[PDB]
DNA sequence: ACACACTCTCCAATTCTCTAA
DNA sequence: TTAGAGAATTGGAGAGTGTGTTTTTTTTTTTT
């Protein structure tokens, strides 16, 4: 397998250097542009367009194009790393979960809980739609495109990320990332005080300090 | 295994023990004639709270009886001795 | 895979007894 | 007189084991 640190390297080389002869051909790097408007918090979603990465490495783009699990992850820790380099402004405080999160840093002083912004990857020209009965099981973890009529559509909920507990006693907080459908919740405090006393205090979870995506379920047919 | 704590005259003399107590008061204030008994409360109030930092387990009167019974002991004797007057 | 009910064990707290401070 | 050390009895903290878990065809009475 590949040492995906050398590949964090080429991906970073990528988002500094690329430029698409950009802006009327004044060559202004689009993805520079992006990570400065993402730094100062005017976006949240980033478009990574596999076409421009072909123009440097298609062997990345093949790459991508199988297990692109593992380059979505690798793609967002990236831009995580390099977004203060394009920073030069302090935002305006604006949301309670953002306060919480003020307090943290003021009490202080896992990334998952900051990390406020969404990557996404735009498929290459080369691959044709396929229809709903060309998807077989060969496909699975591969990226792909696919053509159909939407049926039904479900509202918006409130999808758990992060999940944020308070102690009782020893005035701490704890944290417990998700990533199954399902999880199963905390109940009694693991810090170091309470523990070596057996004080036995409980966890309160708390729904302004743990964080929420939008979460939306639809169904695609056949033409 | 099996690491149960409890409150022994070692830890009774450590420092969120006795000294801790000789601290706390210092910046206390109490009102005295014809007020006895709101002093007397914001007493217990800091006696609760410092009993709390030293074992975080038994209730106020059940360490109170513990305490009662430990300072039979002359370990606790040789912090008093340094308590009183000075180190 | 994740919850009740039951059985069983070993560690060390509480008291008796003998002893020194 | 007051307090600590060595020996005996007992509680319970903890581990292990066993078990449970709308949508189609056909008849019968009474409404038409
Ligand atoms: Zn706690």
């Amino acid at each position: 397998l590949k040492d995906y640190a050398l590949e964090k390297e080429k991906v970073k080389k990528f988002l500094q250097e690329f430029y698409q002869d950009d802006e009327l051909g004044k060559k202004q790097f689009k993805y520079g542009n992006q990570l400065v408007r993402l730094a100062h918090r005017e976006q949240v979603a980033l478009y990574v367009d596999l076409d421009d990465v072909a123009e440097d490495d298609p062997e990345l783009v093949d790459s991508i194009c199988e297990n692109a699990r593992r380059y979505a992850k690798l793609f967002a820790d990236a831009v995580q790393e390099l977004l203060p380099q394009y920073k030069e402004r302090e935002v305006v405080n604006k949301d309670v979960l953002d306060v919480y999160i003020e307090h943290r840093l003021m009490m202080e002083q896992p990334a998952e809980l900051m990390r406020r912004f969404e990557l996404y990857f735009q498929g290459p020209s080369s691959n044709k739609p396929r229809v709903i009965r060309e998807v077989r099981a060969d496909s699975v973890g591969k990226l792909v495109t696919v053509r159909g009529i939407v049926t039904r559509v479900s509202e918006v909920k409130p999808k758990m990320v992060v999940a944020t507990y308070t102690c009782d006693q020893c005035g701490a907080e704890t944290y417990q990332p998700i990533q199954s459908p399902t999880f199963m919740p905390l109940i009694m405090c693991p810090s170091q005080e309470c523990q070596t006393n057996r004080s036995g205090g409980r966890l309160y979870l708390q729904t302004r300090g743990s964080r929420f995506i939008k979460f939306q379920e639809m169904k695609m047919q056949e033409h | 295994k099996r690491n149960i704590p409890k409150l022994d005259a070692q830890r009774l003399i450590s420092e969120r023990g006795l000294p801790a107590l000789r601290h706390v008061f210092d910046k206390a204030k109490f009102k005295g004639k014809g007020h006895e008994a709101e002093d007397l409360k914001m007493l217990i109030r800091h006696m609760e709270h410092w009993a709390h930092r030293l074992f975080p387990k038994l209730q106020f009167e059940d360490f109170i009886d513990r305490v009662e019974y430990l300072g039979s002991k002359k370990e606790v004797q040789t912090c008093l001795k340094r308590i009183r007057l000075d180190l």
